[PDB]
């Protein structure tokens, strides 16, 4: 079988810079190789077949080249709806084979933390349990860290928290951190706050609310 | 319309029917054994091209039973017609050289 | 019009089989190929194996375990993968594609979320992100919306039936408890709200249910 090896993996470039991937087969397989997008949740898409034919509904920007065993996919200016990943497969040989795949990573300017605390809901209140959670919204870069407290001291049971893969749309991060009571234990608390600390501000910003 | 230029025209629109079928049988018999190239119809079609004119190459050819069998069907229909129009060609000549002849 | 349509998700209790399904639209020809791709969460893609619907004969990927069994139904454009006895290495998304006999995939369906696993289907309880009493707005506003106690996945939440896209962050699910939990955060410009509604759509193959939560101030 045809191996399809794509080196390096993960691929960082500024906004608007040109990008090249890189897919390589164990042996010669003439310009039977064909590109693929994959977006977060999505389905792939074919980007470019044949080495280097285009297809319609593909931007200009997506290029192809190569043949033999050295293959290429390069897109001029990235933006942030490129930001996927990008397998090539091959049909010379039977049977079919895909490329371990390249993720494209974009380095913006950076940016701090939108953060939200929000209460529990009433609906939830009714079913027997409290769920405080709180919102880190297009931060850039994604390393941050969220700090729970209640009534001034450190929480750190029944917090779960969620990053997001680098946002599509501004090429930012994304984190909720959600704290997770029962009904007895929220109602013999007071305040509940929510600390972010991000590279971009020394001083963390903190979004508090008090049950009364 | 005579019969070796009827022969000859049928045998075009045969071949030509070997050659398609012969592309998407070689497609379905190709396809499942490892190594295979035979294994899309716009070469496959390319392949039988050459296998029906006997150039063949060598950039494309079956590895399987079935495939090599299409592959012989494919050979002997393009032989056989080439050679029929050939057949065709000196009956033509034959004919018009007993009309040069006077008989 | 969607080509390849495939169910939102199955779930297989462990040495269990399942019948996933692939309809097809638009032009469909005799040379076309419809091919099966699995793809475990994190990793990449891998060819399970194709069918030619009009003769129904089915190459596989011998480099794997085979799993699957592939089919079709002629009359009703429809390919059908019949995967058994699977485990946990084999819980994973299974797209299909359709090849028009020329190697790449011209078109793939959605993907099923196949989950092997014991747990009961549980259909999720969805909850408002109203800000606290005492929140300043800016220019904008983050309301959200809570995806919690759930299984299996996934969900699809969408804002305003999908009419608002812009700023839309729903976070990846948690599992605890053999349940699935996640958020989704909207952003419209606090002009807007609460005079224009706002409603998470939250939707659960799993369980063939969609619930609707109208986003409005705490009373
Ligand atoms: C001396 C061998 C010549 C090869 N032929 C004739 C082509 C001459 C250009 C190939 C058939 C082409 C349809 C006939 C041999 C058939 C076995
Ligand atoms: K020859
Ligand atoms: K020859
Ligand atoms: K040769
Ligand atoms: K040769």
């Amino acid at each position: 079988d045809i191996l399809l090896t794509q080196s390096p993996a993960i691929l960082s470039v500024s906004p608007g810079e040109r990008v090249s991937f890189s897919c390589r087969a164990s042996q010669s397989i003439g310009t039977d190789i064909h590109w693929y997008q994959q977006r977060t949740n999505g389905s792939p898409r074919l980007l470019i077949k044949y080495a280097s034919e285009s297809i319609s509904g593909i931007p200009s920007r997506f290029s192809g080249s190569g043949s033999g065993t050295d293959f290429t996919l390069s897109i001029n200016s990235v933006e942030s709806e490129d930001i996927a990943n990008y397998y090539c497969q091959q049909s010379n040989r039977w049977p079919f084979t895909f490329g371990s795949g390249t993720k494209l990573e974009i380095k913006r300017a950076d940016a701090a933390p939108t953060v939200s605390i929000f209460p529990p809901s009433s609906e939830q209140l009714t079913s027997g349990g409290a769920s405080v959670v709180c919102f880190l919204n297009n931060f850039y870069p994604k390393d941050i860290n969220v700090k729970w407290k209640i009534d001034g001291s450190e929480r750190q049971n029944g917090v779960l928290n969620s990053w997001t893969d680098q946002d599509s749309k501004d090429s930012t991060y994304s984190m909720s951190s959600t704290l997770t009571l029962t009904k007895d234990e929220y109602e013999r608390h007071n305040s509940y706050t929510c600390e972010a600390t991000h590279k971009t501000s020394t001083s963390p910003i903190v979004k508090s609310f008090n049950r009364n | 319309s005579a019969l070796h230029w009827r022969a000859a025209g049928a045998a075009t629109v045969l071949l030509v029917i070997v050659l398609l079928a012969g592309s998407y049988l070689a497609v379905l018999a190709e396809r499942g054994a490892p190594g295979a190239q035979l294994i899309t119809y716009p070469r496959a079609l390319w392949w039988s091209v050459e296998t029906a004119t006997t150039v063949g190459x060598g950039d494309l050819y079956p590895v399987t039973l079935w495939g090599r069998l299409v592959a012989v069907v494919v050979v002997v229909a393009g032989i056989t017609s080439f050679g029929l129009v050939t057949a065709a060609l000196a009956t033509w000549f034959v004919g018009r050289e007993q009309e040069r002849r006077g008989h | 019009q969607v080509q390849l349509q495939q169910p939102g998700a199955e779930l297989v209790k462990p040495g269990a089989s399942v019948k996933l399904s692939c309809k097809a639209s638009g032009y469909t020809f005799t040379s076309d190929w419809i091919h099966w791709v699995k793809q475990r969460p994190g990793h990449g893609l891998e060819w399970i194996g194709e069918i030619i619907p009009s003769y129904g004969r089915a190459n596989y990927n011998e480099k794997i375990q085979k799993k699957a069994t592939l089919t079709a139904d002629k009359s009703s454009s429809t390919a059908f993968m019949q995967l058994s006895s699977l485990t946990s290495e084999d819980s994973a998304v299974y797209y299909c594609a359709r090849e028009r006999g020329d190697g790449y995939f011209a078109v793939w369906g959605a993907g099923t979320t196949v989950t092997v696993s014991s747990a009961k289907t549980t259909p999720p309880s969805v909850y408002p992100l109203a800000p606290g009493s005492a929140a300043q707005t800016n220019s904008m506003v983050t309301l959200g919306c809570l995806v919690k106690g759930y299984f299996p996945e996934p969900v699809t939440v969408t804002w305003n039936s999908g009419s608002l896209s812009s700023g839309v962050h729903t976070f990846p699910a948690v599992l605890q408890s053999d349940l699935y939990t996640l958020s989704s955060s909207v952003t419209v410009p606090s002009s807007s709200w609460p005079s224009e509604t706002v409603t998470c759509n939250v939707a659960h193959p799993a369980s063939s249910t969609k619930v609707d939560k109208k986003i409005v101030p705490r009373d």
